[PDB]
């Protein structure tokens, strides 16, 4: 009879109030967190080529979008969409230096025009 | 006798000993180092018996069963702990009071909700009382040694305590099995 | 601080206590050292610093210690020097 | 019967089947200090480690401290325990008493008391 | 002591002055092993020794300094372990009592453990070396050289693992100084 | 690969560009409760591993953030 | 009589040691070179050629 | 509701009646008369260890 402990409310009351989709005290420990990115067939990569950005995303690297890009110009998985998804990832570069970046951009739109 | 018949009570007003501040044959703070521990992801009962073991004095070459020498441990993100799969809502915390009514069964999560250090220092008290229960200032004293900080601020600042760098061996998650 | 050390006995140094730790405030710094020194006066490094021991309460089994009046005249000092 | 209250051993690393071919030793020691310690081949077929003394080790503890200690300034633990290096490689013998008796009997120079009864390092017939 | 002997002379003037200084050894005897100083006292089983004699202890299973440390797989050969016999007396008393619940039978049987109580004398060690030895990959180095490590030691940060625990950086950017130089 | 599958797939079994959406999101409809890899940890998988790179030239020198 | 030559275990001699490794790591973070470059993106482009 | 044995013994009676999950235990319900639910027999939505095996 503490009632902080076994308090004055019947289990018909109380059983309302077992979490039964618990969110905070967490069940997936650290260590685990590795394996379940191996089996989902991810892959960790260099900084260059990629990471994940404070949001969790993987964001692909300019300047490895573009030789991604050259490497896979006349492939046949190739995609108009995938033009312009490269060209989407070379903007930073564009903006900071149009005078270098913007010859990559005529490369692709050439490329893509043909 | 040796051992006295007027003995040291919890309703005595001289109160209970508290065995960091004493000094005692058996008690030897010279050598001690103090580590820290993030229990960040990492599961209840691990962290409980790494920090039982460290707090006892076990992790220590020189260790002896009768000389109480251990580091202090200062375990911190206590509500990070993680519990896995479904054991929060299904593990049992039993104990029995002496008057009618010797049952008090209460989940993890109630535990929780009223102090979520009373866990890490439930699980402590097991990991401790698993090679200590017949005399009660080895049980006693090495829980002491143990700093529970539920998140991420803590006093000790002062004794620089050393990150813990463990990983657990064990790959499955923890198991509850007791009769 | 007379009052203090004329009559050296327990009801007249709570009585000074008192009165100086209602007026800590009121005065200057110097006037403040020379009231720590007179108040440091039964005080020894080596023995213990706030002990004032009075009753022997032998009611339990292990014999309790009740300090006198002084203990909390002291301490009020002290917490009147915090505000 | 009674359960059983001797010490569990830690639970170590599971190995990943490597370690069941030859020529690799399942102990995986590759520590600070390791390339200190040279092997040599004894003609009995035993082998001679060459390795650094307790206080070069000791020493080296006590650099890597300083090292870390120099951004943030030595706190209070570090200073005992950077003394306690500093005494343990100079040691030449054993230490037999409480490291804070010195402290509690020479106390008295940390705390003055009024210059009526204050002590000092000669007193009788003064 | 008659000094480490190898056919490279580099390597032994190298671990020549390396063997300088007190020697403990790890002497099998009498199925207990023992670690054992210069002026160590032990108290082996039984030996049939007179009094005051002088002993050679045959099987060392290591032998080390302040500074080296010989490792003998099984056994070592070519140490010199002196001791003296000091004393042979039985020890204290261990009172075995055998007393069955059911039977009047009660069995007193005291156990004095016969003893001979040894002091060592002298510990002299002289290897033969045969060549340096690396260790992470096997072989005998042919050329010897102590300034560089035989093997180096890298520290481990990849920056792949976010969940790698971090000790404090000083920690885990720590170089070790040549020793044999 | 599955979703993409589902997506570049024509439509006739469920409504593609309207707003409607017949198949209503119902996540609290659906199966509570902890499989065994929910205990036993997330199922091991043959770690994704590169054969023969090349020697980590620069190993030494930071990668720039690459905004530029 | 308890003695010990080289020294007595205290808890400060290897406590300052870190676990370290066998061959130096290939840093996550670093400045790839040409053929670096060249291997990894096509590996990148392999993956993403089987899977579309 | 009639609690089945098992999901074996489950079958859905009428034209409205559908599967759902209470929290992992398979059952039955028909929005139309609620007499033909049906759950599959099993542990109570919340359980401990030593209360329930
Ligand atoms: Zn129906």
């Amino acid at each position: 009879k503490n009632l902080a402990w076994r308090p004055k409310m019947s289990e018909r009351t109380l059983e309302q109030f077992v979490p039964l989709h618990l969110a905070f005290p967490r069940r997936h420990p650290n260590s685990w967190q590795e394996r379940q990115f191996h089996l989902l067939g991810y892959v960790k990569w260099p900084k260059e080529i990629g990471f994940y950005n404070a949001g969790d995303n993987f964001e692909l690297t300019p300047q490895a979008a573009y030789r991604i890009y050259k490497q896979n110009c006349d492939e046949t998985f190739w995609t108009r969409l995938h033009n312009e998804k490269t060209i989407i990832h070379l903007l930073p570069l564009v903006e900071q230096d149009p005078g270098t970046n913007m010859v990559l951009v005529d490369d692709i739109f050439r490329h893509h025009l043909k | 006798p040796f051992k006295s018949v007027l003995r040291r009570h919890k309703h005595h007003p001289e109160g209970l000993p508290l065995y960091n501040d004493m000094s005692k044959q058996w008690l030897c703070r010279e050598g001690e180092r103090w580590w820290l521990l993030d229990a960040r992801g990492e599961q209840l009962p691990r962290v409980a018996a790494v920090a039982a073991q460290y707090i006892t004095g076990q992790h220590r070459p020189d260790f002896t069963p009768g000389m109480i020498t251990g580091d202090h441990v200062v375990i911190v993100n206590i509500k990070d702990v993680v519990m896995v799969g479904d054991q929060w809502i299904r593990v049992p915390i039993t104990w029995q009071t002496a008057y009618p009514g010797g049952k008090y069964r209460i989940r993890l999560t109630d535990m929780y909700e009223r102090d979520p250090c009373m866990l890490m220092w439930w699980f402590l008290k097991d990991e401790v009382n698993r090679h200590f229960v017949r005399k009660l200032k080895t049980r006693i004293a090495p829980l002491e040694k143990a700093w529970l900080y539920e998140d991420s601020i803590h006093p000790h600042a002062d004794k620089n305590p050393r990150p813990l760098c463990w990983t657990d061996p064990e790959v499955k998650g923890w198991k509850y099995r007791d009769p | 601080v007379a009052q203090f050390e004329d009559r050296p006995q327990i009801e007249s140094r709570v009585a000074a206590l008192a009165d100086m730790a209602s007026t800590v405030s009121f005065r200057s710094d110097e006037e403040l050292l020379r009231m720590f020194t007179a108040i440091s006066a039964p005080f020894s490094v080596d023995g213990r610093g706030l002990n004032f021991l009075t009753v022997k309460v032998s009611k339990f089994g292990r014999p309790y210690y009740v300090p006198n009046s002084l203990l909390p005249a002291y301490v009020n000092l002290v917490d009147a020097t915090t505000i | 019967p009674k359960k059983d209250r001797r010490f569990r051993v830690q639970p170590l690393p599971s190995l990943h089947a490597n370690s069941l071919a030859d020529d690799t030793p399942l102990v995986t020691t590759t520590r600070t200090l390791s390339p200190n310690f040279r092997a040599f081949a004894l003609q009995d077929g035993g082998v001679f480690f060459t390795h650094p003394s307790h206080e070069q080790v000791m020493r080296v503890g006590q650099n890597i401290l300083a090292e870390e200690t120099k951004a943030t300034g030595m706190t209070s633990m570090d200073t005992y325990v950077n003394s306690r290096i500093q005494s343990i490689i100079a040691e030449n013998t054993v230490e037999n008493v409480a490291l804070s008796h010195w402290r509690r009997r020479h106390m008295w120079n940390l705390v003055r008391t009024h210059g009526k009864l204050q002590r000092h390092w000669g007193v009788s017939d003064a | 002591a008659n000094g480490l002997r190898c056919p490279d002379a580099l390597i032994t003037r190298t671990l020549n002055p390396l063997l300088n200084g007190p020697k403990f050894a790890v002497i099998y005897c009498g199925n207990h092993q023992y670690k054992v100083a210069v002026g160590d006292v032990i108290a082996v089983q039984r030996l049939r020794v007179e009094i005051g004699s002088h002993i050679a202890l045959k099987k060392v299973l290591m032998v080390g300094g302040p500074r080296f440390t010989a490792i003998g797989r099984p056994l070592l050969e070519g140490v010199r372990v002196t001791a003296q016999v000091e004393e042979q007396k039985r020890m204290r008393n261990v009172v075995s009592l055998f007393a069955t619940p059911g039977r009047r039978h009660v069995r007193w049987v005291d156990a004095p453990h016969a003893a001979t109580i040894i002091r060592i004398c002298e510990i002299f060690y002289s290897p033969n070396v045969v060549g340096e030895l690396d260790k992470y990959k096997g072989e005998l180095l042919e050329t010897f050289t102590p300034g560089q490590h035989t093997n180096p030691v890298y520290p481990v940060d990849d920056g792949y693992d976010v969940f790698r625990k971090k000790d404090k950086e000083a920690m885990e950017n720590a170089t070790t100084f040549l020793d044999l130089l | 690969i599955s979703e993409q599958v589902q997506n570049r797939v024509r439509s006739g079994k469920e409504l593609v560009g309207t707003v409607y959406q017949k198949a209503r999101r119902q996540p609290w409809a659906k199966y509570n409760g902890m499989f065994p890899y929910d205990y036993n940890g997330p199922a091991r998988r043959p770690a994704a591993s590169f054969v023969d790179a090349p020697t980590p030239t620069h190993n030494a020198e930071v990668c720039g953030t690459a905004y530029a | 009589q308890r003695r010990s030559v080289q020294g007595t275990w205290n808890p400060w001699l290897w406590n300052y040691e870190t676990e370290r490794r066998r061959t130096e790591a290939p840093q996550w973070r670093r400045k790839l070179s040409e053929k670096e470059w060249d291997y990894y993106v096509g590996q990148y482009s392999a993956q993403m050629k089987q899977e579309e | 509701p009639q609690m089945v044995m098992s999901r074996d013994e489950l079958k859905l009676r009428c034209e409205y009646c559908r599967f759902e999950w209470i929290h992992d235990t398979l059952c039955v319900r028909c929005p139309a008369q609620p007499s033909h639910d049906q759950r599959e027999m099993w542990l109570h939505s919340t359980w401990m260890w030593g209360k329930q095996q």
